[PDB]
């Protein structure tokens, strides 16, 4: 026969075939444990990503709300005309700053919600 | 001791002609029959109620 | 041409289930030994056990008044020391004596030890579930103290 | 980044050119159509077979290649099996280099290969020797057993129980993407 | 077409930013032979000799019989070469 | 495929779709416990059973809260004291 | 409830340490645009990636400030 | 040193022999008995092998199921039948009336059947 | 244990040197992509290696911090 | 018992400084590669040696930190 | 009670500073090699000499820290 010369070399011991049945060097429970550990440790990336996403989502809300509250304090406190004249430009700066933050958030959100497939 | 695994065991399927899209394209006729029959039943009931 | 004469939709269902199961066996065979056994048996099994136990059994947070009343856990492994606030799952038929024995490891407990919940002492021939239902509804925090008085 | 160059004149050349033939002295050695089969030369013919004849009555296809000696050894007993069992099945003879799309269809990875087909996926059994232990008689015995099995299963349950499977909806597009043209789907 | 190829490459390829290449202990045929060029050669010479055949029919995964025979032949060769080296290559010095 | 913006959905799926088998198992166990309770009730009981209650310890010698019944040592002309 | 506030104030130093680094990144972007205006894109992508890293560090330190401030 | 590294290699390959014997035994006992037939194999071929075969197609994220719909741009004279033409003429604009009706119905149902909440009475 | 919260804050102050380092790295990367653009494939790779170190160090500076915040 | 903790926090800060130095080395290597691509291997090897020494110092600091957490 | 530990931590900070100093050395090395490889061996020797001095100072600092730890 063609392969009898090779298949004559394949004769094993009782202990050999017991060891193969148990799968000593082919199951590798240490490798299984390493996989489980690495897989559970890889859950940190989800937390990182959600943190980044929420910050980029609330950045415009902050620029619109908390700096707004600060401007509201200044408006409540100021009375004269010179300070008000000077403060109008701060308000306009806040307008431009809000639009800048909105642009930044748009950029990061199209980066974070872009999928290949 | 060599490769024990083939390539398709690792590599991702086709991007545009994949298993699910081929499957659902095959099941399209049966789903059309199902939902058309259900919609026709509902429509006939509502019409039988609304006409009189 | 949908359907064939002489064949049943139930026969087709059986066909489909056979196909799916054969494909699953093929994909499990041609897979990594390192990952598949874990991901298919050990995580599902642990998740099943945890979820079933939580959704079905009912548990209690146990505290002890004094460090002198703490159990001896030096010998048993994976817990060398008592910590208060331990979540303990019990059966509906459990009594205070059974709970006390479970805490103290089937060993000689101290004298005049009693259980309380929201300041209310339990009898030892009492069902823990009904006693909690009566005294501390939806606040199962139990406390073990010494009743000398 | 993975790429393969498109092709070469060598690759696109005729895979099966003619070679010189000896005089009638080299043939003198110590070891010294067919009316029952069909030699297939065209994927059109192969598709016609697989999609009509394999639904009427089963087919047995031998995929070979010229370089292989096992194919040469297996050819004659395959012809005897064909002469025996042509009443119950059809018999085809395919060269992998001449019709590769037929080889990709049948999912043959080594040559020679027997393929018993019915309904194009209701029964597909591939017989081969990937190791190099079997012989031609072993292959033909396995083919006879498979043919008997598929015939029995077709008779079983009023002609049914042999319906096509994944090819019902796949059309062998994951195996050979060129079937999208057959189905008429766009490629734009 | 270029987007298709770039997407599939970024997803499947072995890289410094790997998407799918992860938790690798048993490699597939292509990656195995790409990383271990010594084994591609040995597995290929055996295939052409054990079966007079073309490289175009090279199997995806070889049989365990072939692998075991290869290991036995490796035993033979390393035994002979090592014993030759032990005798002659070190009596030099 | 995926992205950083889908971390919420990825985490939720990975942690919750494996729990669905356990949820269905819990539902089935609940139905079986209800079936057994109703079969017991049809068979008959000395004291009643509350169906939608967690635990029913009541018997001839036990209250509906797990304590011994008061005034249960003797026998009564009208039968059970409950 | 004074040590929590002091801990948060001490944790806020990395914000100032990160602003340095964002400054250097955008300075490098400016200089690269001055040296090769033919490449505006393919510099802003790398700038945004590194800035994203430093933004993540800022998020870390501010988060931990709020943590120690309430725990 | 020579002695020691040589004997190191010797029992390295001894362990290799043991590994090979158990490998053979594992295979021929367990895996040749548990091997799948091949009937339920994966119904596809990897994109690299298709690319080497010259078989890969990349296009058409979408498809056209019916030949009537496939041959429209090639017919040039009847891309749509007459019946189809008059059926298409009914959808030159979206129906704000139908939008309004369906939205009012869905809002009514969602509000007065699905989103009822209690209110105090004095 | 308020001193725990203080130690943690101090352990987070290190982000100020980390981010600085990262910034310098990416600045040099941008300069390189503005000087010899045709070898980004090299520069980005080297940058990723550097980040693979710096990231790791920062993660340690978080981890130990949290450890001193709990233990 | 937090007095040991502060020492650990300080060690972490030192580690951050080491990280900053590592980033500086990476930045210099990238610039060098951009200026002289053909000599990358030698420069890379030199950087590797520097990185190894820096890593050793960082490990030493982390170790001492752990020791100071307990002893 | 743990003043010695605090002193050891301070010494560690000094070690971190030394590492930062080393970074400039090896940056100059990876730059002078890019600018003249033919004299790179000489440059490497000078860099090694400087590195050795820096390492020596660090070792001295560590010895001082150990003495401080042990009073
Ligand atoms: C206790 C221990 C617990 C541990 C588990 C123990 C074992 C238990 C059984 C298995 C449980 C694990 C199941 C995992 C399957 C999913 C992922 C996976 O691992 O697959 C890998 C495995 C290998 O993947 P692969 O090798 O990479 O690719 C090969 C292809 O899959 C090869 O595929 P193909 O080419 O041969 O055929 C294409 C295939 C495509 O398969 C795929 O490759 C992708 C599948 C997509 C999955 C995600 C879909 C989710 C979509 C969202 C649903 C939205 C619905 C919207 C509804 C709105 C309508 C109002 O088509 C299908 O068969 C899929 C059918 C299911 C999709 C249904 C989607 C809706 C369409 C409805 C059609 C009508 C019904 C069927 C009609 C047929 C006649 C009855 O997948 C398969 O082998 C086949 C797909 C699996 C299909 C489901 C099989 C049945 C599972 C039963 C689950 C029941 C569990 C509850 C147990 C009871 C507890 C109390
Ligand atoms: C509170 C909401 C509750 C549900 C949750 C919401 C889920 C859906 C979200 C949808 C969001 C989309 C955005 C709005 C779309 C706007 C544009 C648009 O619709 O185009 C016009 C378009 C008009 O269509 P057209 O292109 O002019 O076609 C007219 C043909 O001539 C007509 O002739 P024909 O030959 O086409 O057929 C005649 C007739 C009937 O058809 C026939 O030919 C006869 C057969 C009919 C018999 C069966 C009836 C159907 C089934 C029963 C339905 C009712 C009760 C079910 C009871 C159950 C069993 C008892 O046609 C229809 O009935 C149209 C079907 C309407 C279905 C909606 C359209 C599909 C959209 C997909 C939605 C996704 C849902 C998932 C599906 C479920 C899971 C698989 O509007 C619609 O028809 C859709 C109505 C939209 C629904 C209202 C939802 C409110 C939207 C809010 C937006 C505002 C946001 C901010 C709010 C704050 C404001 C201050
Ligand atoms: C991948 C997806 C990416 C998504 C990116 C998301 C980022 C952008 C999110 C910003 C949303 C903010 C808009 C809502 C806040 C304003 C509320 C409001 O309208 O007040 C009632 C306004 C103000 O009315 P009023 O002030 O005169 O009096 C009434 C005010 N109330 C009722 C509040 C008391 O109503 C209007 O009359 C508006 C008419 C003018 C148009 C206003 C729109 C311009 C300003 C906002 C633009 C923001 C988008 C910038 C996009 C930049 C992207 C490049
Ligand atoms: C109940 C809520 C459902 C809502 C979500 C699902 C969408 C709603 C629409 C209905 C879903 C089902 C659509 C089925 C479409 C497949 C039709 C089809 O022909 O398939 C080919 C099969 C196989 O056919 P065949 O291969 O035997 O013979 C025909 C061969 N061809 C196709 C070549 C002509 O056809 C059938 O025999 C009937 C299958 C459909 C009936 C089963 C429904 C499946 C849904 C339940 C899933 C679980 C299965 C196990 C149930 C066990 C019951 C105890
Ligand atoms: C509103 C709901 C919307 C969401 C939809 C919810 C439903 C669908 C959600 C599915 C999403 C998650 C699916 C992920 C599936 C992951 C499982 C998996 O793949 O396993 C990992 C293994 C790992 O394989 P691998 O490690 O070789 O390769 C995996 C990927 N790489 C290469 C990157 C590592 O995958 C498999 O090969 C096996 C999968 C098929 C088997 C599935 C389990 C059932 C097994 C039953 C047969 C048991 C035979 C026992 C015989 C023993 C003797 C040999
Ligand atoms: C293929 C069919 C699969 C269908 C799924 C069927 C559910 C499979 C899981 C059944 C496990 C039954 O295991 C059994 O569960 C119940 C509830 O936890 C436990 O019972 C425990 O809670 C119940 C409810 O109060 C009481 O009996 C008692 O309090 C206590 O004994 C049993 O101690 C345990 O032996
Ligand atoms: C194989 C067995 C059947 C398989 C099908 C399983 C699906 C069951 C899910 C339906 C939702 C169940 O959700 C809830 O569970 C049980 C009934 O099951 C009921 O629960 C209530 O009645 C049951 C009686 O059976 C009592 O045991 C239970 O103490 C009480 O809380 C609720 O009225 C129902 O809302
Ligand atoms: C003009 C006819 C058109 C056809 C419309 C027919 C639609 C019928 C669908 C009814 C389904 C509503 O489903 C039902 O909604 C109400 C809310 O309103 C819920 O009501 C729930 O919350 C309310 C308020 O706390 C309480 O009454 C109670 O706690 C509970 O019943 C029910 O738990 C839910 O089962």
């Amino acid at each position: 026969r063609p392969g009898q010369g090779s298949n004559a070399q394949f004769q094993t011991s009782l202990a050999d075939k017991t060891r193969g049945l148990l799968g000593v060097g082919f199951l590798r429970p240490t490798k299984m444990a390493s996989f489980a550990a690495t897989f559970l440790l890889n859950f940190r990336f989800y937390f990182m990503y959600m943190a980044r996403t929420t910050f980029q989502a609330v950045r415009p809300l902050l620029a619109f709300s908390v700096f707004g509250e600060v401007m509201k304090l200044v408006l409540a406190t100021m009375s004269s005309g010179l300070f008000s004249f000077l403060f109008s430009f701060v308000l306009a700066f806040e307008v431009f700053y809000f639009f800048l933050q909105c642009y930044i958030s748009y950029t990061f959100l199209t980066m974070f919600f872009t999928v290949l497939f | 001791f060599g490769p024990t695994l083939p390539d398709h065991a690792y590599y991702g399927e086709h991007a545009t002609y994949n298993y699910f899209v081929l499957f659902i394209r095959g099941m399209r006729p049966y789903l059309e029959k199902i939902f058309g029959d259900c919609a026709s039943t509902i429509k006939n009931a509502a019409v039988a109620v609304y006409r009189p | 041409p949908l359907g064939v004469k002489g064949r049943s939709v139930f026969a087709g269902m059986r066909s489909f289930i056979g196909q799916r199961l054969g494909r699953l066996y093929d994909s499990f065979y041609y897979s990594q030994s390192s990952t598949k056994y874990v991901m298919v048996f050990l995580f599902p099994a642990g998740i099943f056990y945890t979820r079933f136990r939580a959704d079905t059994k009912l548990g209690y947070h146990v505290f002890i008044n004094e460090e002198k009343l703490y159990p001896d856990y030096s010998q048993n492994y994976f817990d060398t020391k008592w910590t208060n606030g331990r979540k303990v799952y019990l059966d509906d038929e459990t009594t205070v004596e059974q709970l006390k024995a479970q805490i103290y490891g089937g060993k000689a407990a101290p004298e005049n030890v009693k259980v309380a919940c929201r300041g209310r002492v339990f009898e030892d021939a009492d069902n823990v579930a009904m006693a909690v239902r009566a005294f501390c509804k939806r606040d199962p925090r139990l406390l073990l103290f010494q009743d000398n008085l | 980044s993975f790429a393969i160059p498109p092709a070469n004149a060598a690759a696109l050349a005729d895979p099966l050119p003619a070679t010189p033939t000896p005089p009638p002295v080299f043939e003198a050695v110590s070891s010294a159509a067919l009316k029952n089969v069909e030699e297939v030369s065209t994927m059109e013919r192969y598709e016609a077979a697989v999609y009509e004849e394999s639904f009427k009555k089963p087919i047995v296809c031998l995929f070979f290649a010229r370089f292989s000696l096992q194919s040469k050894v297996l050819l004659q007993p395959f012809l005897d099996f064909a002469a025996s069992a042509s009443n119950n099945a059809t018999f085809f003879l395919i060269d992998c280099d001449r019709v590769p799309r037929a080889a990709y269809h049948a999912r043959v990875e080594n040559v020679p290969s027997l393929v018993v087909m019915k309904g194009d996926d209701a029964f597909r059994q591939t017989i081969t020797d990937s190791v190099g232990v079997k012989t031609a008689g072993d292959l033909i015995q396995e083919a006879r057993s498979a043919l008997d099995q598929v015939l029995r299963l077709d008779q079983q349950e009023g002609g049914t129980k042999l319906q096509p499977g994944v090819s019902s909806y796949t059309h062998h597009i994951g195996v050979d993407n060129l079937n999208v043209y057959r189905k008429g789907w766009p490629v734009a | 077409k270029q987007a298709w190829h770039s997407r599939m490459g970024k997803f499947n390829d072995r890289s410094d930013t790997p998407m799918l290449y992860a938790y690798m202990n048993e490699l597939p045929s292509w990656e195995y032979y790409d990383l271990h060029r010594s084994a591609f050669l040995e597995h290929m010479t055996y295939f052409l000799v054990r079966t007079g055949g073309d490289f175009r029919f090279f199997p995806e995964m070889p049989p365990w019989q072939w692998l075991a025979h290869m290991e036995n032949l490796r035993f033979k060769l390393l035994s002979v070469a090592q014993s030759r080296r032990s005798q002659l290559q070190l009596a030099n010095l | 495929s995926t992205s950083p913006g889908l971390a919420f959905a990825n985490l939720t799926l990975l942690l919750d779709v494996p729990q669905l088998p356990a949820i269905w198992a819990v539902n089935a166990w609940r139905e079986l416990n209800g079936l057994f309770t109703e079969m017991k009730t049809l068979a008959g009981t000395s004291d009643l059973l509350y169906p939608s209650n967690r635990y029913n310890p009541q018997n001839e010698k036990t209250n509906r809260m797990g304590r011994p019944r008061k005034y249960n040592h003797g026998e009564w002309m009208f039968g059970n004291s409950y | 409830a004074g040590v929590a506030s002091l801990s948060a104030a001490i944790a806020l130093m990395s914000v100032g340490g990160v602003a340095q680094g964002i400054g250097s990144l955008f300075a490098a972007l400016v200089s690269g645009t001055a040296r090769n205006p033919s490449i505006k894109e393919d510099l802003f992508t790398y700038t945004l990636i590194g800035m994203g890293f430093l933004e993540f560090l800022g998020i870390i330190c501010v988060l931990m400030s709020a943590v120690l401030l309430y725990s | 040193i020579q002695h020691w590294n040589k004997s190191y290699e010797k029992q390295v390959y001894s362990e290799s022999v043991a590994l090979n014997r158990t490998f053979q035994a594992r295979n021929q006992l367990v895996l040749d008995r548990l091997k799948p037939s091949g009937a339920y194999r994966l119904p596809a071929v990897d994109y690299k092998r298709q690319l080497s075969r010259g078989t890969l197609v990349e296009g058409a994220d979408f498809y056209l199921p019916t030949a009537q719909e496939q041959q429209r741009l090639a017919r040039h004279f009847e891309p749509y039948s007459e019946q189809e033409q008059e059926e298409r003429r009914k959808f030159r604009f979206q129906s704000i009336s139908v939008y309004l009706a369906v939205a009012l119905g869905a809002s009514f149902v969602h509000d007065y059947f699905y989103q009822r909440r209690p209110v105090a009475w004095c």
